[PDB]
């Protein structure tokens, strides 16, 4: 079905000529057969016709149909990627952004009023440049949201890297938020600052063996200036030459020595790195939300126009004569596309031929191969008329 | 025109294993001889490195650039310094677990004199 | 299967005919003059 | 059950393996060693382990390449040959099959590499209790199935290479170490379930079934992900497909592994794993190591059973690679990538 | 470019040495035995803007040449494949940076 369809309605795009009739109701129009002869009497029909474009030959129509099918599949995957990227941010639930008004109008009202209206497209140019420009615009719109999500993931990785320096286990963390001018003196070469991480059980052994841990030490420094979840932090002042003997006695005592030096630039850069990473991730999430919403809306409109142009090119290439046909969109309810697909395929299956018609219902997609797409370049299912499955 | 597509590698087993895993060299099946020579730390001699550099320098024409480490190039600094042709080109790069040295570059010595 | 693959990969833009031969099968397709490459 | 078995052979090997398992690198030493970036803090935490005895004898601050291989080879040989040489009975005979199954993968790659015309002058041992000059050179030098079956028949008990040589004698699995490694991994995965089902009556095992099922599912997903993008044949057995839990099908693992790219077996197998919907090899490599590392510290709580020694023997492979990657990355003045992403030890 | 190529070659040699030491087996013998073709090649071209002729090199990768069969041994296969891909990715920038020596 679809990766972003939770509680959204399903629609089936069908194309047939203006002089065709069903096999279960001879002498009746397709609109009255869709409205009155629909399953359960609740089938909603909407206009999905568009203006005709300039066609040079069937050779350009086949390459435009294959490029329209590949661009329709790439736009369909790009719409689901932006829908999954917008759903991953926790900005859209499983009952919002799939069954709500998009583009300031409903899905049936906006789909019924879709008559090939654009603000950057024309009706006298080639459809290949418009389909390639729409596929490139949707691919750039999905690539912008993917780059914004990658930048937000890098900012979250920088904030997680700053979180280990901000607190936690005393193995890579350095005191830069509880430092004062009365616990670490580094204004002369005689005295220095050495951090010693000891456990809770070994606090009395480090406090009693702190005087005998190294020569030339400062007494009265046994205090809890910092606290962790696996050890305690203590401050000790001594010479630089006694750091090897104090680190050797601390390593022999089963303690954890910490290499720290008194410097304001290290704490200032350590706090500025976490603040810049937090502000960069906070701005990157807010930019990635609006970029994912605008890329989802532009990918939805470009996916709808590419689906209408691919349905018109598939109906014109599969139908042949005449050049004009009746193309409309039928709105089906949830869990009802199988009856309308089997009734519409069984009713309109006799138009193409009796050897290429088969019973089918719904749309079953797979990860190894996307089926029920009506591809004209790869192996897939085929019917006598133009039939497309769209799951919102 | 293009007449060489293979690159020679003369380095340690880690850099030669990464360069062989990347696909820069291969083994030609016409003579059953590989286009690279692995340098063992303490296992190989200087005669095999000078014979492999002499066989890869003038005995083969499919080598585009001849790779050589700075540590292995120090024992072959006479033959490496004596060879100044660009076919194949000699590029002295830093070895694994060794820093960059300006004295281990044969092109820097000739380029320094009369610069 | 060739008619199903040609109808699935090219639509209804061909002719499906079969002729018995001496074994072999005589097939004939019809299309445009500019679509001979496809 | 408990209170019905009085196996002194499992109690002696459980205490001898518990003596070396007591002074080892725990999860706090690996978490503090991964966050540490100092030579004294890295050597102080790793120095209190079994591999830190060589660092205590030869003091150093920077981990070298040959020192990590010599200390890892002496730690694995002291942790495998010492426990294997002091054990006897069904505990030592069943414990020898775990080292023979790990050495059979390198022995099959050396036997195929000998016929492949490749150079060989040094071979490292991961968990193999036998050296690379007594049993590995005789099986690696021989290329016939009769000499491999005759050399495998002299050892007691029989190794797992006899079934791979019997299956490879008819040319039914592959002509390389890839398909023989996947079929040997599947037969080694079935042998743990056969030995666990056979020893279920006398010994009580609960953590070995969950660790063997999670390690079998992670080994099947890792074997299926290893054959992706490597030109894996769909007809030959190369994805290691087999039922081990009940939520993994062979068509979903082989089909999603070969050319399909369907990660539905990961989310369908469980939701508490590290990777269930991911598709990257980097996140799946750390997720497979984090999932394989789980069920190791919790299995060490129970004693008087071979399930703790089975996970304890398998924890040395991830502990040697994590200690070698952390010592090489911290000694080489760089940051760890796979070790920094993993947090489950 | 020699300094940056030496730093990138030192980082790639450290990652390949860490993956090879973490693998626990001779990966160079299996890579040398399984290596029989050149996946990454170079193209000799004449790009000379000067009084004499100069030598240029352009990196090219074959599409049929896939990754070598060195994976599938459990945990070491993914580290060997990622170390091979990172080794080729560092080797392309190393050859592209070292192409100006001729």
């Amino acid at each position: 079905m679809a990766t972003a369809l939770y509680t959204a309605n399903d629609f089936i795009l069908i194309s047939l000529p203006q002089n065709a009739q069903p096999v279960t109701a001879p002498g009746s129009k397709t609109d009255s057969w869709f409205n009155e002869t629909l399953i359960g009497g609740r089938a909603f029909v909407s206009d999905f016709k568009i203006p005709e474009f300039k066609i040079g030959s069937l050779d350009t129509l086949i390459v435009e149909s294959e490029e329209l099918s590949k661009v329709d599949n790439q736009i369909g995957a790009s719409i689901g990627k932006i829908i999954e990227i917008l759903q991953g941010l926790n900005e859209t639930s499983t009952n919002a952004y799939r069954t709500l008004p998009i583009n300031n109008m409903p899905v049936p009202e906006y789909l019924e009023n879709f008559q090939w209206q654009t603000r950057k497209f024309k009706l006298d140019k080639s459809i290949k440049d418009l389909i390639t420009l729409i596929s490139n615009e949707s691919s750039q719109l999905d690539a912008d949201v993917r780059a914004t999500y990658a930048n937000y993931n890098s900012a979250k990785t920088n904030l997680a890297a700053a979180e280990r320096k901000k607190t936690g286990d005393l193995s890579v963390r350095s005191l830069h938020d509880i430092v004062k001018p009365e616990d670490f003196v580094l204004n002369s070469e005689h005295l220095t600052t050495v951090l010693v991480a000891v456990p809770k059980s070994l606090k009395s052994d480090f406090e009693k063996s702190y005087e005998t841990l190294s020569k030339n030490v400062v007494p009265a420094s046994a205090s809890v200036i910092a606290e962790d979840a696996e050890y305690v932090l203590f401050n000790v002042h001594l010479f630089k030459k006694n750091v090897q003997e104090f680190t050797t006695a601390a390593r022999e005592k089963k303690f954890i020595p910490r290499e720290f030096n008194y410097s304001e630039e290290l704490i200032d850069q350590l706090k500025k790195e976490h603040d810049s990473a937090a502000s960069l991730e906070q701005s990157l999430r807010v930019q990635l939300v609006r970029l994912a919403k605008t890329a989802y809306v532009d990918v939805f409109i470009n996916w709808f126009h590419i689906k209408a142009l691919r349905v018109y090119v598939e109906s014109v290439l599969r139908y042949g004569l005449p050049p004009h046909f009746n193309i409309k969109i039928i709105a089906v309810p949830p869990k009802n596309l199988s009856k309308c697909k089997s009734e519409l395929i069984d009713a309109f299956g006799f138009l193409g031929g009796n050897a290429f018609m088969k019973d089918k219902k719904g749309k079953i997609n797979k990860q190894d191969t996307s089926l029920h797409q009506y591809a004209s370049l790869v192996d897939t299912e085929y019917e006598p008329f133009v039939m497309y499955i769209i799951n919102l | 025109a293009e007449k060489r597509t293979l690159i020679a590698v003369i380095a340690d087993e880690d850099t030669t294993t990464g360069l062989l895993l990347a696909g820069i060299g291969q083994i030609t099946p016409e003579t059953q001889e590989k286009n690279f020579f692995v340098y063992q730390e303490g296992k190989t001699t200087k005669e095999e490195i000078t014979d492999k550099f002499n066989h890869f320098t003038e005995e083969r024409d499919d080598i585009a650039i001849l790779l050589i480490n700075q540590h292995i190039a120090e024992n072959i600094r006479a033959r490496v310094d004596s060879f100044t042709n660009a076919f194949p080109a000699i590029l002295e790069i830093p070895s694994k677990d060794h820093p960059y040295d300006p004295e281990k570059d044969s092109v820097l010595k000739r380029v320094r004199k009369l610069f | 299967l060739e008619q199903i693959l040609w109808r699935v990969l090219r639509g209804n833009l061909f002719f499906k005919t079969v002729e018995i031969e001496q074994k072999n099968a005589f097939i004939v397709f019809s299309h445009g003059d500019l679509i001979i490459k496809r | 059950m408990e209170g019905v078995y009085f196996n002194i052979d499992n109690g002696f090997i459980e205490g001898v393996v518990r003596g070396y398992r007591n002074g080892l690198l725990s999860n706090n030493q690996y978490i503090n060693l991964t966050q540490c970036d100092t030579l004294e803090d890295l050597k102080l935490q790793l120095s209190s382990t079994d591999y830190g005895n060589f660092l205590s004898s030869v003091s150093s601050e920077s981990l070298t390449t040959s020192l990590i291989q010599e200390y890892a080879s002496s730690k694995l040989y002291h942790e495998f040959n010492y426990i294997r040489d002091q054990s006897s009975g069904s505990t030592r005979k069943f414990m020898d099959y775990i080292t023979y199954g790990y050495m059979i993968d390198n022995v099959a790659l050396m036997i195929t590499g000998t016929i492949h015309d490749r150079d060989k002058g040094e071979i490292l041992q991961r968990c193999h209790p036998l050296g690379w000059f007594d049993t590995l050179p005789t099986l690696s030098v021989a290329t016939d199935l009769e000499s491999l079956y005759e050399t495998v028949l002299v050892d007691t008990p029989l190794a797992p290479y006899f079934k791979n040589c019997f299956d490879t004698a008819e040319e039914l699995d592959d002509m390389n170490i890839e398909i023989i490694r996947n079929k040997l991994y599947k037969a080694y995965l079935e042998d743990f379930y056969n030995f666990v089902t056979e020893e279920i009556p006398e010994p009580a095992k609960e953590c070995m079934q969950t660790l063997l099922g999670f390690e079998a599912d992670r080994r099947s997903i890792n074997i299926a992900l290893n054959s992706l993008q490597s030109s894996d044949i769909d007809p030959d057995l190369k994805s290691d497909l087999l039922p081990n839990i009940g939520k993994l099908y062979p068509l979903a693992t082989f089909h999603l592994a070969q050319a399909q790219d369907f990660e539905g077996v990961r989310a369908a197998l469980a939701n508490v794993y590290e990777y269930r919907g991911f598709l990257e090899t980097g996140n799946l490599e750390d997720h497979f190591y984090q999932l394989e590392m789980e069920l190791c510290r919790d299995a060490f709580t129970q004693q008087f059973a071979i399930s703790t020694v089975w996970a304890w023997m398998k924890s040395k492979e991830q502990e040697v690679r994590n200690i070698t990657w952390i010592a090489e990355c911290i000694a080489q003045n760089q940051r760890e990538r796979i070790n920094n992403y993993i947090s489950v030890y | 470019a020699k300094q940056k190529m030496g730093r990138v070659m030192q980082t790639a040699a450290f990652s390949l040495a860490e993956v090879s030491y973490a693998t626990g087996e001779n990966i160079g013998y299996q890579v040398q035995e399984s290596v029989s073709t050149a996946r990454f090649k170079v193209r000799a071209r004449q790009e000379n803007v000067s009084g004499v002729y100069l030598s240029q090199f352009e990196s090219y990768i074959d599409p049929e040449i896939n990754d070598f069969r060195l994976t599938g041994l459990g945990r070491g296969g993914q580290q060997v494949q990622r170390a091979k891909e990172i080794y080729s990715r560092a080797v392309e920038t190393l050859v592209e940076l070292a192409s100006l020596q001729t």
